[PDB]
């Protein structure tokens, strides 16, 4: 009821002082899918209002936690005091194959553990010596990045001179990343900062190298961080269709992969938010075209598989249909098992910058409707894409506060909530089934045909779990 | 591929042949990976004593720390006060991490706000953030009190918290009488336990520093208890249980046990339980104040002695038999209450358990890490069990603490092979368990990666982890358990001896190879 | 040889090469052992369904039972009474076995006598043994009561218990007033649970049969609680706690909690606590009688309904969520006491843990065994957790019980793959866990050999044992645990999800092989 | 002092009724090594007094539990109701090498599980069917024994006829054993009944098979049940000395090596009580001499090797001095570490039929003193050997009652008690170190040189454990 949603938004807003009330109305909207530009109904990518318990992270999360950290054969230095690196050690399931501590380092926390002497006197000498110790104790690393924490740029250390000086000295790729948390307003700027850091320090390292054997079917998966194996559940289908995935950015990614990406003929972009910057750059510097796709659920996977096949020739279009034919019984049996258990059930979402629109189709493939969705840090070009994908008169919330989300859920009463760790235990208290839609609740993958079976399994396991019937005592 | 009847998640799905082949072609196609022979060679080297000596020569690099940063402690301390909203003046990224860190350990909601200082506040200071944040927070989440901490950005640029808060009252963003205690909590000083101390000392000052005229020691007949940074629910509970069992009047200053264990009954409770402001305002009228974890309550101690003029008892953390004994005796001395027969019996059931289990614990060798009071209490109890704690690591330990643990170890023959490390991390420790292999590790979930490393050298070199400490992220509900008191000692004892026996069964399960010793009775 | 500073016991001493060489020479020289190819072929055969079909065709052989004999249970029942000595009329080898069996489970003294009937008593009956036995026992161990049961020799030979005891008093071997309740406990009928029921009903008759004239139901405003055969100290303690938490007056009839848990303070206490004689005399005056384990309390039920005129409510064992709820509501119906806020919060905490852990528990498949009430409780709780109780085995079960567990199964979608087996033993269960492999066994220590068998077929076939039941001999202090009520439910839940998570860690510990799923956070 | 111990006996005896006191006085005594026949000081192997809490078991424990049960390649039926086979399942640590459930069966519980209808009508038919089922489901078993529990001889069953008929019909060794627990007064008659069953049904099978060739150095270890590996750490010394150990009776014992035992040159008897019967029979039937030895501790083990070796030629005696020399620094290293920590401590022992005297030399090798010892079921010839081993004016007790042993301990105040699982938890609560001297408290071996190191480490770890300082609360 569009009139009832508008009333819900106004009611919830009455708690705020006038200043926050005015700002937050701009970040809330009843969806209208015919509108051509989302900025006319909801604003995004703004500062969070102080004290309202935003769910957002910082630019260091967006750059170290999200983009740089998954690269497996580099070592990433959380540069600054000991917190950022510890809370973000092995919290994100960006999966990989390697010998951790030996040739891979992803789930390890390397840090400069700033003490007051480093804040008072500068960190650049310490950073210098730290790189020597890294090279001494971890000789198989293939590059070092420097993930700046808040104090770095505040004391004005010079991590570029060190990255230039020590880089020439030891003949290794050493990447200064100015992702200090005070920059920007969310993880989003971290994305952009890290993309530029790749561009400025790594991506052009083979610009004068014609020795790679390029085929007509070379692609790169851009913006899939392989959560629980998501990128592998996608890579198998691309290669079974007859393409060769030279690179994965950045889940299970290797630095050589990144350096070989400018040799690719087509950039397949899953996460538009975090890596559309480098996609546009590669189209500019190297002329590599790029397209967005979606491997959530069979409806979207089939659409993308054929959209991607269309950019190549008939031999790729033919293996494409042989892949869609290969998997049809597999996903049709998942639908048959689990759509009867889920049809008509209502779900509300809140995630970061892609999944709050990209999973809609997978839910519709099981007969559920998303009646509420929202992002921590999306931009207007994300909401452009969202409004088309959500039903009319559904609720959109940008940088939702804890208070609003609890109030929306209380009035809307969804059957399932898909959000993050900081939300999970709140709504279970209320007796609302909850699935983590960042960590997949330690399950997955959810990408592709194999991921859909696991997703359907996971929504049903929790929505229909017997625990949710026993919240009220039989005696009040 | 998937079989609808038996869906495989990531393990073991990616062990399918077609995934395995695809991953091999990715490595050889584009990953430019070091040869497996070179990988094995480098791994073996990282297990040597030559590597160990190089590794212990780091002065700049820290790897796998065993500590966190100050405002994590401040947030935990603040959560123990009734209807109190933890509030970290600084950048939002930190609070997201604090909350999720605690979410995964307790499997509970953790409420905490930021005032979201950005590049704008980095240039001109976060004054407007504190004014609008305090007003927004009070109106939206309706706390009875807002406890303020800082992130490293706020410290570096040097916001005056007192001036920002006082101005917020002056210019009307919040009422004058609304309680806003605060503390500076720089992450680059100390560790998470230091933020707990600074936060508690700040809250203690707020309600007592200018009100001392009418208070006198002992007027309320109570004993103040300060728990410090505590992440086992059973530890708040066992302290409150033993004192109530003794008839001792007490006040537990910072008590988050209720808000960290609310029921699932259809209602989300942002706030539950907690020390009341009246209990803090009245705290100076107690007979005395005991600190359960004195090695990270130094600042709290100076204030409770210097201002309340309480003669803070010299008590170790009440872990193990001897130090639970001394805790109860001193509490009994201060309060005039005798130790009841029910506590004397419980102590004797613990000693009975030591007699039952001593032959399997005798001589077992342990590596262990954690916070300084936790670690020292583990060491003492291990010595009481006739175990040998050979590798003792406390990343955030000081030289005075190290000397004191040294004193304890020199007091028993089971300490003859022990060594105390401070400022060392889990990568340091990893080498020790390779070059001087113990029987087990006792530590937090980051130790699972050391176990994974030791097994890769061979089953004969594996050092199983026994999860005691914080955070424990890869098991469920261990945070409900107990390490203090006789009850905590019985639980640690049972876990240690059954870990030994589970591993002995594993080692003797091979039919006709080692199962001659696969005894039914142990 | 031994290295004196690193002494080896049997494991691993006998893996030394000289011992290995000596043992191969013993085998080849004198054992005439089947070739290892044959041994392998036969072992494989014993894992097949062709073997299973033959296995279930047994009518005469039993292999690895999951039950013991009646007098074991009568001893345990007798020990729950104050200053009571268990006295088994018959052969003394039985009593050495009953004591050591309980010794090994509780790690406590177990006091019990026999009257040492030998071949002379086989011929001439055991009345002389009873006369001297009663007098020697009373004089030497000063019990206030001697509670007589029987061994199978005394049953087969027809010793008239009642006459022997009467003659003991008439001829002055013991005072006429001295309480000597008795029960026939033939070990060739039923099982150890039956003996507990027989013993208890014998004691109830001794103190109430000839004095019903003055009894008024409800006069003392209590509820009697009969626990049945119970080898978890936490279960006696949880029931008493929950009743005291409600302010419900109660009488726990047979309460060995104190005597199975004495402190080691320097003195051995042969007796401790337990139900008083005056409590049994006054039990008919209670409001009602609650039977905690009704599927082995049928003889007791017929007597309390028949003779005390109590309306024993039909409750299942208070295990898991639904049945704990029903227990407290019936207790409130009987007692008039409301369910207090503390217990409703504890309930919500259980539900909170269920929501926390449901994703790891869902669809996990189990084989389990035990006594009937325990087994059905476990099945009921696994259903509430969304697990699948695939192989349900109760060696001492009967068809009436099977009917009840099958309808519990039929009420839940998680019981679609479940089969109940009665009168089957653990060699039967072995075949089932090979042919229809579950994720885990829940069972007692004899399960360890089934686990060992499944590992031998291969790591991918191994079914790990989760130890809950009786007896547990190869782990220490698990008898202190709890299985009843919300407290027991939470302990069981925690053990199950952490067994699942420990196994997954083991299966994903392999570097560059499975450790991609070796997550820090679960 | 002597008269001090005599008054302790009489004060303990004061509690008893007349009949029991007069009997228990015959079974208590102050040692006097000069007395030539022990029956003049202490009486033994009589019925237990009713109701006094004897520690004894029964004839089935002596036969199934002790002698037959360890034979690894046979299947042993516990015949009767379910109790006896379940309580004695895997309670005794008679170690063996085998594949359990396939070619070895020691830790399994086979039983006929007598129900009422089997008591009323008899179990012979059930036994014959049970035998067929055994042959079907365990085809590699090399023979079956039937261990009678109490009802069998009371209800008139004829297991002998069943065994002969089934044995001939199946061409199998089936042994009927009448070890019902109402026979005898203790474990001891089960030993005898068990030896006679070996004699009558197994031992003569190869009396005319000349296929095995003996050597002058062939021996059998008689009466070692391999507790914790004891018989293996015994065998190793014998074969290092150049002998060939044809058989172990019955720890890690095969039926073939039992059948091969009539071929040996000398029978070495550790446990005299349980195996002297069959040792005497092989001397009369086969001419094979037998000799007692002792492998507890260096002093006895060295004595034993020398006295054994003197039965063979100069080459065995040379090897014995070589074995003694090899292990001399090892047990000296053991004595050097542990004797200082144990020097002067007083032990009280109470065990079965051998170790109450047999382990005394081991304690004395650590400077310890055995101030009292006794036996559950020993005979006069055991106490004859015990009085020479025990010091003067020490305490001796036969079939001690629970009350007697607790009172003796309270007065003598020994530093350590070595007894059984039913004794362990009593004396620990009194604050007196306790070591199981049946099960070795799940440690061992204790026999031989390698067993001495473990025995010394074990006595030290328990007698000197920090827990014994802690039983008094500091507030009293
Ligand atoms: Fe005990
Ligand atoms: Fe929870
Ligand atoms: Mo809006
Ligand atoms: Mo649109
Ligand atoms: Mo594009
Ligand atoms: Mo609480
Ligand atoms: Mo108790
Ligand atoms: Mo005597
Ligand atoms: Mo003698
Ligand atoms: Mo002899
Ligand atoms: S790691
Ligand atoms: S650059
Ligand atoms: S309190
Ligand atoms: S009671
Ligand atoms: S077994
Ligand atoms: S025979």
């Amino acid at each position: 009821s569009r009139e009832e949603v508008e009333s819900l938004i106004q009611e919830v807003l009455e708690v705020y002082p006038e200043k926050a009330r005015k700002d937050r109305n701009k970040h809330l909207a009843v969806n209208d899918p015919a509108v051509t530009q989302s900025k006319k109904c909801i604003i995004s990518n703004k500062k969070s209002q102080p004290g309202l318990m935003t769910i957002r992270g910082c630019a260091y999360a967006g750059s170290k936690g999200v983009v740089w950290g998954p690269i497996k054969d580099m070592i990433h230095i959380s540069h600054g005091p000991v917190g950022c690196g510890q809370y973000s050690r092995a919290g994100r399931r960006n999966y990989y194959i390697g010998t951790t501590g030996v040739n891979a380092f992803v789930t390890m926390n390397f840090t400069s553990d700033f003490q007051e002497k480093d804040i008072v006197f500068g960190g650049d000498k310490k950073l210098a010596k730290l790189i020597d110790e890294v090279e001494t104790l971890f000789p198989l690393n293939k590059g070092i990045s420097v993930q700046s924490e808040c104090p770095i740029g505040l004391i004005g250390d010079d991590i570029e001179s060190v990255s230039k000086v020590k880089g020439a000295e030891l003949s290794k790729t050493i990447v200064p990343v100015r992702c200090e948390g005070f920059r920007g307003v969310s993880q989003s700027l971290g994305h952009h900062i890290a993309n530029d850091a790749v561009r400025d320090w790594v991506l052009g390292k083979r610009d004068e190298d014609t020795t790679f054997a390029s085929t007509p079917y070379d692609v790169a998966i851009i913006g899939d961080y392989n959560i629980g194996g998501d990128a592998w559940s996608s890579r198998i289908l691309l290669e079974e269709m007859g393409l060769r995935c030279v690179a994965q950015w950045s889940g299970d990614g290797s630095i050589s992969e990144i350096e070989l990406t400018p040799k690719v003929k087509l950039n397949l972009v899953h996460c538009y938010r975090s890596m559309n910057y480098i996609s546009r750059h590669m189209e500019e510097k190297y002329g590599i075209p790029w397209m967005e796709y979606n491997f959530f659920g069979p409806t979207k996977t089939i659409e993308s598989l054929r959209a991607i096949a269309a950019k190549f020739d008939e031999s790729i279009q033919k293996k494409c249909e042989e892949v869609i034919a290969k998997y049809k019984p597999e996903w049709e049996a998942v639908v048959a098992k689990y759509r009867p258990r889920l049809e008509g059930k209502r779900v509300m979402l809140y995630i970061g910058g892609l999944r709050p629109r990209h999973v809609i189709g997978a839910y519709e493939d099981l007969g559920m409707e998303v009646v509420g969705t929202g992002y921590e840090f999306a931009h207007n070009d994300d909401y452009d894409r969202t409004m088309k994908e959500m039903g009319d008169s559904t609720l959109l919330y940008d940088d939702v506060t804890g208070y609003e989300f609890e109030e929306f859920v209380k009035r809307i009463k969804p059957d399932l909530i898909g959000s993050g760790i900081k939300e999970k235990f709140i709504f279970q208290k209320m007796g609302i089934p909850f699935r983590e839609m960042h960590s997949w609740d330690y399950s997955g993958p959810y990408h592709g045909f194999d991921g859909f079976a696991i997703f359907a399994r996971d929504m049903d396991m929790t929505l229909n779990n017997p625990c949710w019937k026993k919240l009220q005592a039989p005696w009040e | 591929s998937q079989q609808v009847d038996k869906i495989k998640a990531s393990y073991p799905l990616f062990l399918d042949q077609d995934y395995k082949d695809m991953l091999a072609k990715k490595r050889d196609g584009f990953e430019e990976k070091y040869p497996q022979d070179k990988i094995d060679e480098v791994f073996q080297w990282t297990t040597t004593k030559e590597y160990q000596e190089l590794n212990f020569q780091r002065e700049a690099l820290t790897v796998n720390p065993a500590k966190a940063c100050q405002p994590l402690g401040a947030v935990l301390c603040a959560l123990g006060f009734e209807k109190t909203m933890p509030y970290v003046h600084g950048s939002q990224g930190c609070v997201a991490y604090f909350r999720s860190y605690f979410n995964r350990h307790f499997r509970e909601p953790v409420s905490c706000v930021s005032d979201s200082m950005t590049e704008d506040a980095a240039v001109f200071g976060g004054q407007q953030n504190m004014k609008d944040g305090l007003q927004n927070c009070k109106a939206t989440y309706k706390p009875d009190m807002i406890a303020v901490s800082t992130t490293c950005m706020a410290e570096v640029i040097g916001d005056d918290l007192n001036a920002f808060i006082n101005n917020s009252k002056k210019e009307g963003f919040i009422p004058d009488e609304f309680p806003v205690p605060f503390a500076h909590t720089p992450s680059f000083v100390g560790s998470h336990v230091t933020g707990w101390d600074n936060m508690f000392e700040g809250i203690a000052r707020y309600f007592t520093l200018k009100s001392m005229d009418d208070k006198v020691v002992g007027s309320n007949k109570k004993i103040n208890i300060v728990p410090g940074f505590e992440t086992y629910l059973g530890n708040f509970r066992v302290i409150k249980r033993m004192l109530s069992e003794m008839g001792v009047g007490y006040s537990l200053l910072s008590d988050p046990e209720e808000v960290l264990d609310t029921p699932a009954d259809g209602q989300f409770r942002m706030y539950a339980g907690g020390t009341t402001q009246e209990e803090m305002k009245d705290a100076p009228n107690a007979l005395n104040t005991v600190l359960l974890q004195p090695w990270h309550l130094e600042k709290t101690k100076k204030f409770v002695e210097g201002t309340w003029k309480h003669e803070v008892p010299k008590l170790n953390i009440p872990m193990g038999l001897d130090w639970t004994d001394e805790f109860l005796m001193k509490v009994s001395e201060i309060s005039g209450q005798p130790i009841p027969a029910s506590l004397t019996k419980e102590r004797g059931r613990l000693v009975d358990m030591m007699t039952d289990s001593h032959t399997w614990l005798h001589g077992k060798r342990f590596a262990l890490w954690g916070d300084p009071d936790f670690v020292m209490g583990l060491v003492k109890f291990l010595l009481e069990l006739g175990c040998e704690p050979v590798h003792i690591l406390c990343h955030n330990g000081n030289k005075r603490w190290k000397k004191a643990v040294d004193a304890i170890l020199a007091a028993s023959p089971y300490g003859k092979n022990a060594t105390v490390y401070i400022g060392k991390d889990l990568w340091h420790l990893r080498s020790l368990v390779f070059t001087d292999k113990p029987d087990f590790m006792i530590g937090n979930s980051y130790g699972k990666f050391i176990q994974r490393d030791t097994l890769h050298k061979g089953k004969e070199f594996e050092v199983p982890l026994i999860r005691i400490g914080f955070p424990i992220f890869d098991r469920h509900h261990l945070h409900r358990s107990t390490t203090l008191g006789y009850e905590g000692a019985m639980q640690i004892l049972t876990t240690l001896v059954n870990s030994i026996l589970e591993r002995l069964d594993e080692e003797t399960r091979g039919m006709q190879a080692t199962d001659y010793n696969h005894d039914l009775v142990r």
